[PDB]
């Protein structure tokens, strides 16, 4: 849109309300665990084909050693986002607060698990190991990951659960509520949360007057937008496509990698069994070879790119790893970097490989025009102003 | 070194062997196209059809005539161990000298005028020498000598019209550059080799997909259901675990696929049921070790495998008496990353040593022993919050810590002719 | 006259069992919304060429329709072949037939199809709600036919659906074919209701359904969102 | 450790270059000289070609590997050069950037392939108890803290 700004040499505009604000932030953090069983995909169960394998080397053992350091990199990632306090602070009895009501994101009391109610409606909103243990049924197991797990390809699990996911962020949420700053630096220093709120006004160029002022204004404006984000996260399709993109490349690999299998690269037929029907191991080996170089080329192609993809994955942990320091941990003065307006305060809450802030800002709402000068002279001297 | 590593994969190993051939018990008519009185000529090749028998193929090859037996899509020694569809026969007798036309891609005026065969034949080529038989003279073994074009693969052309080989057309009767197309062989009995007729056959057949009537000497076993087995339906081997479909054949299939090409669904040659094809039961391997420094004790995780069903996962009094102590006992522990075997499961919760997953961790304690636990996040505490008190520090702590980083890694180069050629000037 | 295909001319293309997946196969099928020649008898039997392959649909009531003559010359010089329906057996041969100048089938009555039937290779012997559907193809030496029969819904239209068209028999009968005639039913003897359409060289993509057939088609050729779901191997976009 | 990691991870690849040498890749002879030593060059040429394309392939897997972790080495020494910029340069308010606890000041050391960051802070120790209030009322009018 066009807009225009009212540009003098003796004007300035002043606000004279504002809004609080809340926004959300989505972060990728994880990617799923794979392994390779190198000879059940590149000769079944022939013992003529994996006598023929030993002749290239020491190329499956390489391809394990790069699918290990990727697995083992997925829960740092982790432990680096969500496991930066060693205290488990419990969950205070949500009655005070100055009339700021967090009962959305806290953990359900009643209920015995550790998610909070937006916590279940992320959840909800992924659309995502026994059935690796039934696949003989053999009608209902025509599934695609009966599929993978036939010609070797399995999914291992994160060493951290949801259920301890959930419990850390708890304990950084009830730090943050009853401490403010204070423990992330050390020891956890209780403080009234009103206290902290006016602080934080003070920490962005508010007098702390205005805070306790219009404090019930200030939170009824609050407990309306956390309403406003449970609504829209329970009324929308795709707020979380930066979360179902990495699982949607993760399936696309691994059912390429297995439609590569009917391929016959060259040789009389895709399938080694029928080569070893009809033909003798003299004139069978010139087409197995064909068959055995073709299935390593597909492995490594998967192999790079499963590298490259954990390189950016690794990058994007890293950035919620420094805002959960910066924004949960601390208040921040760098721009734009805990939300748009100024910032206060954030929120941690876990998703399905990823994680979400909720931040809290500052924005002015109802500005007035005045004139104004730089100083102002009394006795023939300049004065100019404190603050 | 102190850890946890993926080594190798358990597999259950096939019990017996499995043969279902179809019951047919009638013996095949190789005497009537090999040993026949009249030959036909090669511009009028024979196509005999071949069906419903057994058919055995190693007396034709372990004789003595034959001084050609080429393959093409298989091995002789493979031929009495498969079933075939469509078979058909093929009869003539050419010149001494042009056996070596009867190929895939080749040239000559038998192969571009008479018998062609495609680029992607399967079956066998078989030649010998019958100058006892067929010379003296001898004049009614007719070839073609003039065709207008090339001819197809598997086409036949018989007939007769006087060849145009000028601008001026002829009819009915021999002209000047106008010629009968057929022409007679001069089979006589002093004739060098090259001169001398033999005698051809050829068999031609499709493997593994449709149906199958023809095929050779094995003796079927009984159908064996829900274990490792080691099968052979029509010629079809492989390695799998035998249960009952309930999918529906069209009554002109045999076999079904799936995604990756491989054979998963199979009808009966006997019985005409239906049933499904899985592999036996694998999966990974990883070993839990402290250091040999200190130990040799081990524990061993069954990844994704129930622990019930650990020694039918493995094959199962097969393996070394060494091995086997690893999948039964009372340290057996159920986790969400598989079965653990050989670590005692405690109540305690500790800071994670070697992880196992899905929570779960080992380590080695005290005599020693190998322990798995649930790890512990950490300290529980409490704030003692209320709506009018704050603390406030007294003193403080001067605190120091490190923090190390990665600048640079090692510079290399690679002379890549000394690495792969070496010194050769050749390579 | 010219009628619409709309999904006509597909048939399985090999013997191998397949459910709930989709395939990519190169034959010669007949492409979508093509235009199909129209025969009536209002109340016409040309030799129609053959090129690479026929489709070949019929419709009456009372059997009429029976059999075709296909060949190159159809005039005693080359071999020949003929298929007949006798109401109870088929009767297919391959002699070298010297042909009356417009063959038919008295209604029990004679033969006026040939004259002379010398030279014969080869031989065999086998068994508005009906329309009859037929691919013939000459591929290496064989003559290659599938069929399907379904009731009619309609008048004189192709039917909208899709249904596929299983093998039937394969001949080994090694003659070369150029043209081809069909064999009508004709009251009175006087020696003197079916759509024909080409098969070309094409790309489909089929999808098999949970019990292994083939219930919907993709030609790759027909338009750009086509040639689009061809390349992203789906239905919908 | 993690310098470490660094010398050990280069050692193997190069150590796994070299033992590459004694795969035959379908070739009658790993090595070049047995096969040029029984065999004339129009046969010997179909066993060589073999040679080449498995040793050219493990030259290229190599440099691939090599690339990529070139890239993670780069953001690392980003990193390192923004903590000199702000720790050691400056003091930083950004909440543990700079160590744990109220940063004060960074003292830089050198080590082999790398750099050791030593942070001093203040840790807060001895706490106690009070009784807090968010304004004083005086004379009907609110008293608010300055500092
Ligand atoms: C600053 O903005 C708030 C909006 O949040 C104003 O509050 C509204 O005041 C009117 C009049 O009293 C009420 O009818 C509305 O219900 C209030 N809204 C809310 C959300 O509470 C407030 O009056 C504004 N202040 C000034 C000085 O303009
Ligand atoms: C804090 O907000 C929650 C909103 O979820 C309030 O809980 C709801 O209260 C209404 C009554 O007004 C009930 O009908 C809902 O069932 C409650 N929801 C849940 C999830 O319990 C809660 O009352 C608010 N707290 C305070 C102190 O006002
Ligand atoms: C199959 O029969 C066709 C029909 O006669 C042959 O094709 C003809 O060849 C002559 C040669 O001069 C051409 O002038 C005609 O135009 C062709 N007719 C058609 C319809 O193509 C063909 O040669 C035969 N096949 C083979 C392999 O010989
Ligand atoms: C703050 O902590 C320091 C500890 O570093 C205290 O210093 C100790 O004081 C006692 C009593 O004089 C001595 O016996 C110790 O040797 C001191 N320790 C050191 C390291 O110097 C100091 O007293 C504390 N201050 C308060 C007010 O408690
Ligand atoms: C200030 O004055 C300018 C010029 O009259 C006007 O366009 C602008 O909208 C005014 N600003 C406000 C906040 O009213
Ligand atoms: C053809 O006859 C020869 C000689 O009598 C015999 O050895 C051979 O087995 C016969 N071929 C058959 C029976 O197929
Ligand atoms: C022989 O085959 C028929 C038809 O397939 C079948 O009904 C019968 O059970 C078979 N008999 C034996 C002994 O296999
Ligand atoms: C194994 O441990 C012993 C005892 O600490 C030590 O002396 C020895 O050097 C170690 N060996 C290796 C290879 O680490
Ligand atoms: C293993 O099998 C038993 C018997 O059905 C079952 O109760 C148990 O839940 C299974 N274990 C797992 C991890 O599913
Ligand atoms: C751990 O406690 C459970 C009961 O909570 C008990 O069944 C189990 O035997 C205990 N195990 C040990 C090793 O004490
Ligand atoms: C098919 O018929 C339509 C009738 O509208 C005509 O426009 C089109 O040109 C015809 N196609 C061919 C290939 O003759
Ligand atoms: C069909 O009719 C023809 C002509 O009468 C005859 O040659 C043929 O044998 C008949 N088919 C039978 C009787 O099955
Ligand atoms: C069929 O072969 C005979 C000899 O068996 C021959 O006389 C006759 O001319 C051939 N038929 C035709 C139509 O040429
Ligand atoms: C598949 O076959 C079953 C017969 O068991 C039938 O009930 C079902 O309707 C069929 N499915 C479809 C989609 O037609
Ligand atoms: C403050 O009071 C609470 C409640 O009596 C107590 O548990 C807490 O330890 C006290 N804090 C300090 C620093 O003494």
């Amino acid at each position: 849109a066009e807009n225009s700004v009212a540009y003098s040499n003796n004007s300035i505009a002043i606000p004279t309300n504002f809004t609080i604000s809340v926004t959300t932030e989505i972060l990728p953090v994880s990617m799923t665990k794979t392994s390779v069983d190198c000879t059940m995909y590149i000769c079944g169960d022939s013992t003529e084909c994996s006598n023929l394998l030993l002749q290239y080397g020491s190329f499956c053992t390489q391809l394990n050693r790069a699918l290990t350091g990727i697995a083992v990199e997925q829960d740092k990632n982790t432990q680096e986002v969500f496991a930066q306090v060693k205290q488990i602070y419990k969950t205070p009895p949500i009655k005070d607060f100055g009339g700021f009501n967090f009962s959305q994101i806290l953990p359900d009391p009643s209920k015995p698990s550790k998610r909070s109610f937006i916590e279940d409606l992320l959840f909800n909103k992924v659309t995502l190991i026994k059935q690796y243990g039934d696949c003989l049924g053999d009608i209902a197991a025509r599934d695609l990951i009966c599929a993978q797990k036939f010609n070797g390809l399995t999914v291992l699990p994160p060493l951290l659960t949801d259920e301890m996911i959930a419990q850390y962020t708890s304990a950084l949420l009830a730090g943050t509520i009853t401490s403010g700053w204070t423990f992330g630096a050390g020891a956890a220093l209780q403080i009234p949360f009103a206290m902290q709120m006016a602080y934080r006004f003070n920490g962005i160029g508010v007098t702390q007057n205005v805070l306790y002022e219009n404090q019930k204004l200030i939170a009824n404006q609050f407990n309306s937008a956390i309403g406003k984000i449970q609504d829209s996260l329970s009324s929308t399709a795709s707020a979380l496509g930066k979360l179902q993109d990495v699982v949607n490349q993760n399936a696309q690999a691994l059912n390429t990698l297995v439609k590569q299998l009917s391929s016959n690269f060259g040789a009389i037929s895709s399938v080694l069994n029928d080569i070893l029907s009809r033909l003798d191991p003299p004139e069978a080996e010139v087409q197995i070879d064909r068959l055995i170089t073709g299935r390593l080329q597909s492995l490594q192609t998967y192999v790079t790119q499963q590298l490259i993809r954990a390189a950016e994955i690794r990058a994007s942990a890293n950035l919620a790893a420094t805002k959960m320091s910066e924004c949960v941990l601390g208040q921040s003065k760098r721009v734009d970097f805990c939300g748009k307006g100024y910032h206060l305060m954030s929120f941690p809450q876990s998703a399905p490989h990823g994680v979400v802030f909720l931040h809290v800002t500052y924005v002015p709402a109802q500005e007035k025009n005045f004139t104004t000068a730089p100083a102002i002279c009394h006795d023939g001297k300049a004065h100019f102003p404190r603050e | 070194e102190k850890g946890i590593y993926q080594t190798s994969n358990f597999r259950v190993q096939p019990t017996e062997s499995i043969v279902r051939f179809p019951n047919i018990t009638n013996l095949c008519p190789f005497g009537e196209v090999f040993n026949a009185t009249r030959f036909a000529s090669v511009y009028a090749w024979n196509r005999k059809r071949i069906s419903n028998c057994v058919a055995d193929y190693s007396v034709l090859y372990n004789s003595a005539s034959f001084s050609t037996f080429k393959c093409y899509g298989v091995s002789p020694t493979k031929l009495n161990d498969l079933c075939f569809t469509n078979v058909y026969a093929d009869s003539f007798v050419i010149r001494g000298d042009e056996v070596r036309q009867i190929a895939p891609g080749q040239t000559g005026k038998i192969a571009d005028y008479n018998y062609k065969l495609p680029d992607d034949f399967t079956g066998c080529v078989i030649a010998w020498n019958s100058n006892n038989l067929d010379s003296k003279g001898n004049y009614n073994y007719l070839y073609r000598l003039f065709r207008k074009s090339n001819l197809k693969p598997f086409e036949r052309d018989i007939s007769t019209e006087i060849y145009q080989a000028g601008s001026t057309p002829c009819n009915g009767v021999e002209g000047f550059n106008c010629y009968f197309p057929l022409q007679s062989y001069g089979f006589q009995p002093t004739n060098g080799v090259g001169y001398q007729p033999y005698r051809v056959v050829v068999l031609s057949f499709e493997l593994l997909h449709a149906p199958a009537t023809v095929c050779g000497p094995k003796k079927s076993t009984n159908l064996v259901k829900n274990k490792c087995v080691n099968f052979n339906f029509n010629g079809l081997t492989g390695t799998g675990v035998l249960t009952e479909s309930n999918k529906k054949f069209l009554p002109f299939q045999q076999f079904g696929r799936d995604i990756a090409d491989t054979t998963d669904a199979v009808r009966d040659p006997q019985t005409l049921e239906i049933l499904d094809i899985t592999p036996c039961s694998f999966g990974g391997v990883s070993v839990i070790t402290p250091g040999t420094n200190t130990s040799n004790q081990v524990a061993v995780l069954y990844q994704d495998v129930n622990c019930t069903e650990v020694p039918v996962a493995i094959h199962a009094d097969q393996l070394t008496p060494t091995w086997r102590v690893y999948s039964t006992g009372s340290n057996v522990f159920q986790t969400r990353a598989g079965c653990l075997i050989g670590a005692e499961h405690v109540n305690n919760s500790y800071e994670c040593d070697i992880p196992i997953g899905a929570g779960i961790c080992a380590s080695y304690q005290t005599s020693q022993s190998i322990i798995a636990y649930t790890m512990s996040l950490g300290a529980e505490n409490s704030v003692a919050y209320s709506n009018n008190s704050i603390a406030i520090p007294t003193n403080f702590t001067i605190s120091v810590t490190t923090e190390i980083l990665p600048v640079s890694m090692t510079k290399t180069s690679v002379d890549c002719t000394m690495y792969i050629c070496g010194d050769s000037t050749e390579c | 006259a010219y009628t619409n295909s709309f999904t006509r001319g597909v048939y399985y293309p090999d013997k191998v069992f397949r459910s709930s997946v989709l395939h990519s196969t190169q034959d010669l099928f007949l492409p979508f919304f093509s235009n199909v020649t129209w025969f009536h008898a209002i109340h016409d039997n040309p030799v129609l060429p053959f090129n690479d392959g026929v489709y070949f649909a019929s419709t009456e009531k009372s059997n009429i329709i029976r059999g075709w003559i296909f060949g190159t010359t159809l005039d005693s010089k080359t071999q020949s072949l003929l298929i007949v329906n006798n109401a109870t057996n088929v009767v297919i041969k391959v002699c070298e037939f010297q042909f009356c100048n417009d063959p038919f089938l008295g209604v029990e009555s004679e033969f006026r199809v040939y004259s002379s039937a010398n030279n014969c290779t080869f031989e065999y012997v086998s068994q508005f709600k009906n329309l009859r559907e037929f691919v013939f193809k000459n591929i290496d030496g064989y003559f290659k036919i599938y069929s399907k029969h379904t009731p009619i819904n309609l008048v004189r239209d192709l039917p909208q659906g899709f249904s596929a068209l299983e093998p039937l028999v394969d001949l080994p009968i090694g003659i070369n074919i150029t043209r081809f005639q069909t064999l009508l039913a004709l009251h009175r003897s006087y020696l003197t209701a079916y759509y024909v359409g080409y098969l070309q060289p094409r790309t489909f993509l089929l999808k098999y359904n949970e019990n292994g057939t083939i219930t919907d088609a993709v030609d790759c050729a027909l338009d750009p969102l086509s040639e689009t779901k061809c390349t992203l191997k789906s239905f919908t976009v």
